[PDB]
RNA sequence: GCUCAGAUUCUGCGGUCUGAGC
């Protein structure tokens, strides 16, 4: 329609037509913000006790959300909690906004007095993400119910033989399609799951057996996919997930890192 | 881990809490 | 040029100045 399609998708030549790039501040910066949002997003929803998903879902909209504002005039550290919020309602776990800055707080400001909240400095900002909410939905013209990578990748799992072991790599591996990448904003769920695994499973040595009667096993997710394309993503996704100063001191590591437990 | 970039925002965490002797976060989220 | 520790009510989460170590 307005469109249908042509809504949240942009070519590298428009990323680079930024609107945060209409100002004064880098890409190696900006790249750099988004993924240190997101960054941010999964802190809080940790902390808040909120599925992954909802996570997931918030930095759609933040990765959405900077395709129209400036990280000049919305700060990443206020749009985060904003949006943490606003997901959270819609995938189905609310929290309230009381309880949301109380942990943005103590996020961002460790070692702090706990909020008054009774202070003019307090009901002046949940006086701001409220305004900021009616902004964070204004931008994504509404449109909230996000799909994701990992809806597809569920699909074809042990749809062929694939360990466990490494048959959730890839689950884990789509996640990033979100944190660390731009991926999100420029292919499809489909075509995005489709990279999460064929590099999920070079690290893994297995790969997959193409199916007999004449159709590729990567074929059935989606219906435009070249391993000329595939190979080219890979490449992007790594030295770009090698493009990082070794800040991996890695995303849903707190105590969630170790492959599982032994101590 | 951080968004709490070592510095640029570890540093106002300095400066916020070394008012802390009578001046207060003026924004503190 | 990175990157840590002190300083700055210059100021919204980024700009100054001063030391180490690499
Ligand atoms: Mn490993
Ligand atoms: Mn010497």
């Amino acid at each position: 329609r307005k469109n249908n399609n042509k809504r949240w998708y942009f070519t590298r030549e428009q990323l680079e037509n930024s609107p945060s790039r209409r100002f004064g501040l880098d890409p190696d910066k900006e790249l750099s913000y988004r993924q240190q949002a997101a960054n941010l997003l999964q802190d809080m929803g940790q902390r808040l006790n909120v599925s992954q998903l909802t996570i997931n879902t918030a930095i759609v909209y933040m990765h959405r959300f900077y395709m129209i504002q400036s990280f000049t005039r919305f700060h990443r550290n206020s749009v985060a909690p904003a949006a943490l919020f606003l997901a959270a309602k819609v995938e189905e776990q609310p929290k309230k906004l009381e309880h949301v800055i109380k942990v943005a707080h103590t996020c961002l400001h460790p070692q702090e007095s706990l909020p008054d909240t009774r202070s003019e400095a307090y009901l002046q900002q949940v006086q701001d993400l409220v305004i900021l909410e009616s902004i964070i939905l204004q931008t994504l013209g509404f449109e909230l119910t996000i799909d994701h990578p990992h809806t597809h990748v569920v699909k074809c799992t042990q749809l062929v033989r694939a360990s466990k072991d490494l048959a959730q790599t890839s689950y884990f591996m789509a996640t990033n399609s979100l944190h660390l990448t731009t991926f999100s904003l420029q292919y499809t769920p489909p075509v995005v799951a489709c990279v999460c695994i064929h590099l999920a499973c070079k690290w893994s040595n297995w790969e997959i057996p193409v199916s007999t009667d004449g159709k590729h096993w990567w074929e059935y997710v989606d219906a435009t996919v070249t391993l000329e394309l595939l190979d080219e993503l890979t490449h992007e996704f790594l030295q770009i997930l090698e493009k990082t100063p070794n800040r991996l001191k890695r995303i849903w590591n707190w105590r969630a890192c170790q492959a599982a437990k032994k101590t | 881990i951080d968004y709490l970039d070592a510095s640029l925002r570890k540093k106002n965490k300095q400066r916020l809490k070394a008012i802390q002797q009578g001046r207060q976060p003026q924004y503190l989220l």
